[PDB]
């Protein structure tokens, strides 16, 4: 029977490969708490965790008891079209007045400094890593494409490539017809020469 | 829950007709199929036998066909060994 | 008729008709029967139904599982973080302890994900076989229709019954929002603050019963935790009527009005806007505020 | 190891998995291609040298006639269809529409093993037995029934081989249509399935409609030979046989060609990193070619004695069929434009060779469509040039594109591009030297199916000699490349 | 992508393997007599190029956690075939760290592997050799099944009225909601429990058990899927287009000293 | 007056699975059709409904992604796909396919759309006539689910 | 301290070994395909 | 319980994948023998019994 597996727990087979843990791939052998919990030792982290856990338990109990024993004076029922499962989202994602524009601008600047540029650099590294993986004679890397490839839009390509090509082809067609007819028969319009 | 219930103990349905058979012959398609069958049974079949009754004591005067002339009795000297082994028709 | 190329169900094309046609009599009867209705601006519904504290919208049982796993992991921390030995100074020992703690939490984190996956699989089973988990007459409506296509009443009854089929600890109900309940009720906010202060005081005593360096470190941590907890429950606990009265800046009152509108939009808006109008002499604004305090609040 | 041996034999005989049946079809197709190539080399060596240098006797030219007939049959019915339709058809069709198996899983295995039965009967009949069938690949009576060199039973065995191959093809065709019509995954309409599936569907429709007629013709031949009837005798209608056979004959040709179009389109989408230019246009052109191929069958009988009106009609219909193929060629040329096809890929260069050779072969065959001009070109070497610069340079190169594109995917080892470049280029140059001269030897009057020719035709056969040597080199390179494909290193040191 | 196996038994002048190769394919007299032209440099790791690429690197080689990751066993292949490897890897790791050190409560990390490439033909998505049994549990599911259908055209094709498609009765009832809450004395009805499509948010993330409740930290690995032929990327809210163009220019300006002295021939 | 009883369908297995919950299995197997060129022309000139797309987050935002539920084995990668052209720079000649981990948030960066695949397994009672004819409780189901989650259950092939 | 395997577990690595889309063309910020006389060939070129 | 697969017919291995081809081979070689030696190799009724049985 060979090596029979026991239990149907997860194995990284061809169909299932799982969700990569980039945090462990990057932070290999380096602790995460220097970045997530700056300036704290393990004992302080544990003490803080226990304190916050008890506080959160108390707050949750109070909130549940509050919601469970409150009289109802108003009933709110949102308006939805029949055949709709949930109401539309009342919220919006567009700044309306100038103050919201300033707030959105500040948030975007922070996010660009801390979230978007890291994403861009990680994606660039990923592209280059894939190129290196498909190199060395395994894949078709370097056969075509690159930074020197000339990329044209649809309009530009049709106008500056396709039409002149067809124009030259038409010129070639007429010229070849005339020159071939003269080449064989020897006359442009009188069929065979010296025969008619 | 599963439809197996009605597989095991299907409902029993009351009919006004004396039998299910008649109930199925109030549908136009079955009536027209029965009409086609009756037409075929009535006209041709009864007629055909009538003819063998009407011409029971009369001969067949059709002129026989001409298959093989005498001068072609050898069939042009063509091999005719059938796969059975002898130059005779399977019949 | 000699061939049959059917399917399980013909595709169902919805008929639209339109909005109901009610004459004067029917419209009059409908209007008479309906209660007193206060039509709410979409902003009111938004601030009511925002996602504030329950960021990931986790169900109650998921939160309970996470807290229990945290308790268990805390219980087992001393064993793992005991007897660690590594060549190096205090910093190397500290980083070794941090790494051991990270390994423990990752070990405990993977168990929580496994249990969540198991409960979610049980629920996936619940919705996978509704015909076998419902009584008449809802069983036929579950058999012949999908969720979107059901009648509203039958849809709601079917979903509630399916959820009730599960044990108590597998039912999927969104967890409570602490910030939400605090925002929409004064007494609960005061109770939460009192509880925060009581826990902080108890922890401060416990700290006072410890050797010196730990005392300073954990006191700093307690102060930071109290400040951030107060911010978490209600970011606008410093916008008090006294603060509004002491404020004499149009820009500051505008910022306070923004922050109150974001949070709850309660009568502090009336106070701030009244004071801003007084400093600016806006009779139309004062009239609108009078209307608001008569009707809105 | 008895259990292991029997398990392997059960794996490759009881199977119904489309992937396994596909690889089996591919293997049989490649083997039969090599056998046909060997016989072709024999034929060429007979032609190149003067004085019946191989058979040595006029009485024994029946050996050469047997060679040409088995070359034709092997290369048509066991090389292209098993590879073009059997191999990629089974391996890819279920995958490209997102489903597990073909409909009728058992009929797939039945099809493959019917093919193997036919190959076995053919190989035994035409090798181990004496005085084999020697009547050209178009088994024209009364030569194939009332002759002196065709009397043995093995001739009847070859006819039955044709029967079994027909049965296998019909089963495969029905299976492909059925699987493509009902098992498509949700959200995929019939005309959104990729190009290859559609071409396979139309090919299957072609095979279904014509094979029964070929079966009738072959049963007629068998009855004439055995029970001594007179369907195709001096008092029969050999022209009737020709009509039936060629009613099957041209649909077979388009069945051969269309799947190559589908495969080339798919591979192009995969290697130029761009969609097909006018995909709907190509699909409609494919179905048009399929439909129009059923009305042109008698352009292969312009000298039989057909009525003058029928001659004109069939020239017209052949031109009609010529149109949509031109549309497809233009679509290909525009597809390659603006794309980023790999500049150093044997697939790319084989596509170029396929395009050029198919255009040239289509033109040469469009000359032959005219009834009048077919007076001077029927049964000369112009027809041989035509259908070898189409079959052996457009169908073969399309299959080379597929071979060099799907080897890494199936086996998971990349391809030795320099080796493949040598193979493909020498195959191109050698083949052109063999067949191109044939064209100008047909306009000069050289008849076909002759082992001995007049002295006026020496230059063409010298160029053919050159081409045959280059072909031997290319095929050895190809086989050795494949052997090297599945073999680990043989040298390794320290630098 | 080749493991030589045992160098000892393949370096001999005469071997069973070499004779078999000669007989069937892969070896011949041209290899014995002329090894400079037919074996030549051969295929293997290049120590000289590895040393050059290592010495061209900046201090990013010291500060990178690469050597302890599970990919440390691929170090030489990437160092040789990825010019400027360590600088790019250091930027990637610092990007991950700065994402981790944000103020947001959910940290999204991009993930790109062999599965991150879309294709118009299904056989391109399987690992080679293909599994024996494919699509056992049905074929692909299209995202478009969760978009609203073309109601107007659907009504038109059937000849139905299709006049009031865009106007529907309003539904304001307490029997149409199952998710009832109480919020400060106000009983709010909102939403219906649909099923596993309402729990996507929590299952996508994993908590940090030591993070306090008043500052949660959740880790999320966002998968990235790209066509690989589009040439234009649109990340959505993750990365704005202007930022992406800026990153393009910066990457190609800094990673130009590891690419300038080589020719593509 | 007569009593007639229609002959029931005795088949079990996949037939009974498909007749027990026809809506779900139909949803699995029922085809839906894309638009022809005429309909594309008549659709691209259709008007929006109200001023809502200007403010609300679209279907496919990082907060409101497109959720697609497939069937299979828990943990197996999910096959999904776009029909092309979601963004004006994304090709739309033919459908484009994807293979994505089961329950993660993925982003089509050709179109910038956030989606969430998810596999829900089809665990059903053995179709041999011993199916529950009335509401069943969690006990026996608990046992079967435990056995499956620990060791797995056969496939209905 | 090692838990039951799960697909999103802490110990799951990126799939860079097993090839899936063999015939793709990597795309992104890439250097110009410069050509020089005598310089060593670039790793990412069709020539070796 | 049982994990349910797609709606297609999964496919089973069977001996009909080669028995039918062997039956065709048998019929055709039997006909060849009858053509050559004019006598059946085995009884026609036995052959039909085999064909029916398969
Ligand atoms: C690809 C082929 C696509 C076209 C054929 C589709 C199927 C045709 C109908 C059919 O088979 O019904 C099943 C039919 C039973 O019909 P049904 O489904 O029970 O009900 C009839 C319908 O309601 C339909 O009833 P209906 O009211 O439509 O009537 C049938 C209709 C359609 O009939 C035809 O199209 C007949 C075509 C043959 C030539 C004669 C007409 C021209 O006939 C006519 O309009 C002509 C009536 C006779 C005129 C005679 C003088 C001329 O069964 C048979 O006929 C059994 C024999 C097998 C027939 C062929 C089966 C399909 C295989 C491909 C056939 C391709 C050849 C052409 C068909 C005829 C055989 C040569
Ligand atoms: C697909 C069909 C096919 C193929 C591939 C070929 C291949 C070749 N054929 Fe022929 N041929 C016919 C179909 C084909 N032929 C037919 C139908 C006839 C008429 C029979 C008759 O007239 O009755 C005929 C007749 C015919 C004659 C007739 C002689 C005479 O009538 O006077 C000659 C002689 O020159 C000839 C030569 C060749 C040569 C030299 C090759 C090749 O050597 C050149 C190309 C070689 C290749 C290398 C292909 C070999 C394939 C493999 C290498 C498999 C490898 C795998 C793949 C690449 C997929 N062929
Ligand atoms: C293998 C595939 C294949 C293909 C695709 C074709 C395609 C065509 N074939 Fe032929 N043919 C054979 C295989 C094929 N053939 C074989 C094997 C034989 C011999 C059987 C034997 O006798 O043993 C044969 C024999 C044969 C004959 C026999 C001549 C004779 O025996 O008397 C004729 C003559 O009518 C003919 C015609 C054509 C025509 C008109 C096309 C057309 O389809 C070609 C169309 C192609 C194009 C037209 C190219 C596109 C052109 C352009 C890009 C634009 C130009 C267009 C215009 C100006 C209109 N073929
Ligand atoms: C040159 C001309 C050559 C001859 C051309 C003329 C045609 C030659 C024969 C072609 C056969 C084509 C068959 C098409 C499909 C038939 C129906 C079919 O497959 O149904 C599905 C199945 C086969 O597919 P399956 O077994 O994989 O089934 C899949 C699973 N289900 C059933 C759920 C769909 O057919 C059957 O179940 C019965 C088929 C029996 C066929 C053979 C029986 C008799 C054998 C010969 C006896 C002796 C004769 C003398
Ligand atoms: C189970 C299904 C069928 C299986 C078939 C298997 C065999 C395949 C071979 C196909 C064709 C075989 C042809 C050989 C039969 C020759 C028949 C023959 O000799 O015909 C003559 C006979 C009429 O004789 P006649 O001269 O008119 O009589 C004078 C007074 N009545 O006329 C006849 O007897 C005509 C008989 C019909 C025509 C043949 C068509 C096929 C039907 C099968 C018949 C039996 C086949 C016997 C083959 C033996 C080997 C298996
Ligand atoms: C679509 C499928 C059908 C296609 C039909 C195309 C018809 C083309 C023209 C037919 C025709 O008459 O062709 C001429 C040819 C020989 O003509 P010839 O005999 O010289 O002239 C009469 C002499 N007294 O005539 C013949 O050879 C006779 C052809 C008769 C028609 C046979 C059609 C095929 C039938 C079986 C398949 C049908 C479905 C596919
Ligand atoms: C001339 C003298 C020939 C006989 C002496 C021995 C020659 C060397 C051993 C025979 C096998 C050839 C070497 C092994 C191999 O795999 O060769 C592949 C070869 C393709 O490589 P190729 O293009 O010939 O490279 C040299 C360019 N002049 O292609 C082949 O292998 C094709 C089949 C063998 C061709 C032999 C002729 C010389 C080929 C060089
Ligand atoms: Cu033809
Ligand atoms: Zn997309």
């Amino acid at each position: 029977l060979g090596h029979m597996r026991v239990g149907a727990l997860w194995q990284s087979n061809a169909n299932s490969r799982g969700l990569p843990n980039l945090l462990k791939e990057v932070m290999a052998a380096e602790p995460i708490y220097p970045y997530t919990h700056p300036g704290l030792s393990a004992k302080q982290i544990l003490w803080n965790t226990k304190f916050n856990l008890k506080l959160e338990k108390d707050l949750i109990s109070i909130a549940e008891s509050a919601v469970q024993s409150q009289t109802v004076n108003k009933v709110v029922i949102p308006t939805m079209l029949t055949g709709d499962v949930n109401p539309k989202s009342p919220a919006s994602v567009v700044a309306k007045d100038k103050y919201q524009l300033a707030k959105q601008m500040a948030e975007f600047q922070y996010k660009k400094s801390y979230f978007e540029k890291p994403w861009g650099y990680m994606f660039a590294y990923y592209c280059d890593e894939d190129r290196a993986r498909l190199c060395g004679g395994i894949g078709y890397v370097g056969h075509h494409g690159g930074g020197d490839a000339e990329i044209l839009s649809y309009t530009e390509y049709v106008s500056t490539v396709v039409y002149p090509t067809i124009f030259y082809m038409a010129i070639t067609f007429v010229v070849s017809l005339f020159l071939m007819y003269y080449y064989i028969y020897g006359t442009f319009f009188s069929s065979t020469r010296n025969r008619f | 829950m599963s439809t197996n219930k009605n597989v095991f103990f299907p409902p029993a349905l009351h009919l006004k007709e004396n039998s299910i058979f008649q109930y199925k012959f109030k549908n136009l398609a079955v009536r027209h199929d029965a009409a086609r069958l009756g037409i075929i049974l009535a006209g041709p079949t009864l007629f055909y036998w009538f003819t063998v009754y009407y011409f029971k004591g009369m001969p067949n005067g059709l002129p026989p066909v001409l298959l093989n002339p005498f001068v072609n009795r050898n069939y042009r000297g063509q091999k005719r060994d059938m796969p059975w082994g002898t130059d005779c028709a399977f019949l | 008729s000699a061939w049959n190329f059917q399917e399980l169900m013909e595709s169902r094309i919805p008929d639209y008709k339109g909005r109901p046609n009610r004459s004067g009599a029917e419209l009059e009867q409908v209007k008479a029967a309906l209660p007193k209705i206060e039509f709410m601006t979409s902003y009111e519904f938004d601030v009511l139904t925002k996602t504030r504290s329950n960021l990931t919208k986790e169900y109650s049982y998921q939160r309970d599982m996470r807290l229990k796993v945290t308790e268990l992991m805390l219980d087992e921390a001393p064993h793992e973080l005991e007897g660690l030995a590594v060549e190096g100074d205090a910093a190397l020992k500290q980083l070794a302890e941090l790494k051991a703690l990270q390994t423990l939490t990752e070990y405990a984190g993977d168990l929580l994900e496994g249990q969540n996956q198991i409960v979610q699989r049980v629920n996936d089973f619940v919705d996978s076989n509704p015909v076998y988990l419902l009584d008449q007459p809802l069983r036929e409506e579950a058999r012949w229709n999908l969720l979107p296509e059901m009648d509203h009443k039958t849809r709601s009854l079917v979903r509630t019954e399916l959820r009730d089929w599960l044990p108590a600890e597998y039912r999927q109900t969104r967890a409570v929002d602490l910030q939400q309940v605090a925002a929409f009720s004064p007494p609960v906010k005061a109770d939460m603050f009192r509880a925060i202060e009581a826990r902080a005081k108890d922890a401060e005593a416990e700290i006072r019963s410890l050797p010196p360096a730990e005392q300073a470190g954990l006191l700093a941590l307690v102060k930071d935790n109290v400040a951030k907890s107060k911010a978490f429950i209600d970011p606008t606990y410093d916008i008090t009527p006294e603060a509004i009265n002491a404020c004499n800046d149009v820009d500051a009152l505008r910022a306070m009005a923004h922050r109150v509108t974001e949070y709850s939009g309660d009568a502090r808006l009336l106070a701030i806007y009244g004071k801003a109008a007084q400093l600016t002499g806006d009779t139309a604004a004062q009239a609108i505020l009078k209307e608001a305090k008569d009707l809105v609040f | 190891m008895i259990n292991n041996i029997m398990h392997m034999i059960n794996k490759y005989t009881l199977t119904t998995s489309h992937k396994i049946i596909g690889i089996l079809y591919g293997y049989m197709g490649y083997i039969a291609g090599i056998l046909g190539y060997i016989i072709s080399m024999l034929i060429r060596m007979e032609l190149n040298t003067q004085g019946l240098a191989i058979v040595r006797k006029v009485k024994e030219v029946t050996i050469y006639n047997n060679w040409i007939t088995i070359h034709g049959l092997i290369m048509l019915f066991v090389f292209i269809m098993p590879v073009g339709i059997g191999f990629y058809g089974n391996y890819l069709i279920p995958m490209l529409i997102g489903t597990s198996e073909l409909s009728m899983p058992r009929m797939n295995g039945i099809s493959f093993w019917m093919l193997i039965v036919g190959v076995v009967i053919f190989v035994i009949s035409n090798v181990l037995m004496s005085k084999p069938i020697s009547s050209g690949w178009t088994l024209y009576p009364p030569l194939s029934t009332r002759d002196a060199d065709n009397i043995g039973v093995n001739i009847d065995l070859s006819l039955l081989v044709v029967h079994v191959l027909g049965i296998s093809s019909t089963i495969g065709s029905v299976n492909y249509i059925t699987t493509n019509k009902y098992n498509r995954h949700v959200g995929l309409t019939f005309m959104n399935i990729n190009i290859y599936n559609f071409s396979i569907i139309v090919t299957s429709i072609l095979l279904i409609g014509s094979l029964p007629i070929l079966g009738v013709a072959i049963t007629g031949l068998l009855l004439d030979r055995n029970i001594n009837s007179t369907i195709y005798d001096v008092i029969g209608d050999p022209v009737l046989y020709q009509h039936l056979f060629w009613f099957f004959g041209h649909p077979e040709v388009y069945v051969i060609i269309l799947p190559v179009f589908g495969l080339t389109s798919l591979i192009l989408t995969s290697i130029i990193h761009k969609d097909i230019f006018g995909r709907e246009g190509m699909m409609y052109c494919i179905i048009s070619i399929g439909v129009v191929g059923y009305f042109v069958w008698a352009h292969h009988m312009f000298t039989v004695g057909l009525d003058i009106d029928s001659r004109s009609y069939f020239s017209i219909a052949t031109s009609i069929i010529s149109i949509p193929t031109s549309v497809k060629m233009f679509s290909y040329i525009n597809t390659w434009a603006s794309g980023r096809g790999f500049r150093g890929n044997n697939s790319s260069w084989s596509f170029f060779s396929f395009l050029i050779c198919f255009c040239f072969g289509g033109f040469t065959g469009l000359l032959l469509s005219s009834g009048s001009l077919d007076i001077m070109l029927h049964d000369t070497y112009f027809v041989v040039g035509h259908f070898h610069t189409v079959l052996s340079l457009a169908a073969t190169f399309g299959l080379l594109i597929a071979h060099y594109f799907f080897l890494p995917i199936i086996f998971s080892y990349s391809i030795f591009e320099s080796f493949s470049f040598y193979h493909t280029f020498l195959l191109l140059v050698g083949a052109l030297l063999v067949f191109y001269p044939m064209h100008l030897a047909g306009l000069s009057g050289m008849a076909r199916r002759v082992p001995e020719y007049a002295d006026i035709f020496i230059p063409f056969m010298t160029v053919g000699f050159h081409g045959t040597f280059l072909l031997i080199f290319s095929t050895l390179t190809f086989i050795r490349s494949y052997f090297q494909f599945l073999s680990h290193i043989n040298h390794s040191n320290y630098l | 992508g080749t493991n030589p196996g045992d160098i000892a038994l393949n370096s001999k002048r005469f071997t069973v393997g070499k004779f078999v190769a000669w007989a069937c394919g892969g070896w011949g007299l041209k290899d014995w007599i002329f090894p400079s032209l037919f074996i030549g440099r051969g295929d293997g790791p290049d120590f000289d190029r590895i040393v050059k690429h290592t010495l061209q690197s900046s201090s990013a080689i010291e500060k990178v956690n690469w050597f302890d990751s599970p990919f440390a066993c691929y170090t030489e292949w990437f160092v040789e075939h990825f010019p400027g490897f360590f600088d790019s890897r250091y930027r990637f790791e610092m990007s991950a760290k700065t994402i981790l050190a944000n103020k947001y409560p959910i940290k999204d990390f991009p993930v790109v592997d062999m599965r991150s490439w879309r294709s118009s033909r299904l056989f391109d998505l399987f690992e080679v050799p293909h599994p024996e049994h494919t699509f056992v549990f049905g074929g692909p599911v299209l995202l478009n099944t969760e978009a609203k259908r073309a109601e107007r055209l659907e009504q038109e094709w059937h000849g139905k009225d299709g006049t009031f498609v865009d106007v529907h009765p309003l539904n304001v009832a307490t029997e149409s909601h199952t998710e009832v809450s109480v919020i400060g004395g106000i009983k709010v009805y909102n939403g219906v429990w649909q099923g596993g499509k309402d729990s996507w948010k929590r299952d996508s993330a994993k908590p940090e058990l030591t993070a306090p409740f008043h500052s949660p930290i959740w880790y999320r690995n966002m998968f990235i899927v790209k066509n690989a032929d589009q040439l234009v990327e649109h990340f959505g809210e993750n990365l704005s287009d202007e930022t992406w163009q800026e990153v393009r220019k910066e990457h190609l300006a800094f990673h130009e000293r590891f690419h300038k002295d080589y020719s593509f021939a | 007056d007569s009593v007639h009883v229609f002959r029931p369908e005795f088949a079990q297995g996949k037939f009974r699975i498909d007749l027990d919950q026809p809506a779900k299995q139909n949803k699995l197997q029922q085809q839906i059709y894309t638009l022809t060129d005429d309909e594309r022309e008549m659709y691209e000139d259709e008007p929006y409904i109200g001023v809502d797309h200007l403010y609300e987050a679209h279907k496919g935002s990082k907060e409101n992604p497109v959720v697609v539920e497939a069937i299979g084995v828990h943990g197996n990668d999910v096959f999904t796909g776009c029909l092309g052209g979601c963004h004006k720079d994304a090709a739309d000649a033919v459908a484009y396919y994807t293979i994505v981990p089961p329950n993660t948030l993925a982003v089509c960066i050709d179109c910038g759309i956030h989606f969430v695949a998810r596999i829900n397994e089809q665990l059903t009672f053995w179709p041999d006539g011993t199916q529950p004819w009335e509401k069943v409780d969690f006990k026996a189901v608990e046992g079967f689910l435990y056995k499956h989650y620990k060791y797995g259950s056969p496939l209905m092939i | 301290l090692h838990a039951d395997p799960i697909f999103n577990g802490s110990k799951v690595v990126r799939s860079i070994q097993m090839m899936r889309s063999y015939h793709r063309l990597p795309v992104g910020p890439e250097p110009p395909h410069l050509k020089i006389r005598g310089a060593p060939l670039h790793p990412w070129s069709m020539y070796t | 319980m049982i994990l349910n697969t797609n709606i297609n017919y999964g496919g089973r291995n069977s001996r009909l994948c080669y028995l039918i081809p062997l039956m065709v081979h048998t019929i055709f070689l039997y006909l060849a023998y009858l053509i050559y030696y004019n006598i059946n190799l085995i009884n026609i009724y036995l052959l039909l019994i085999i064909i029916i049985f398969i």
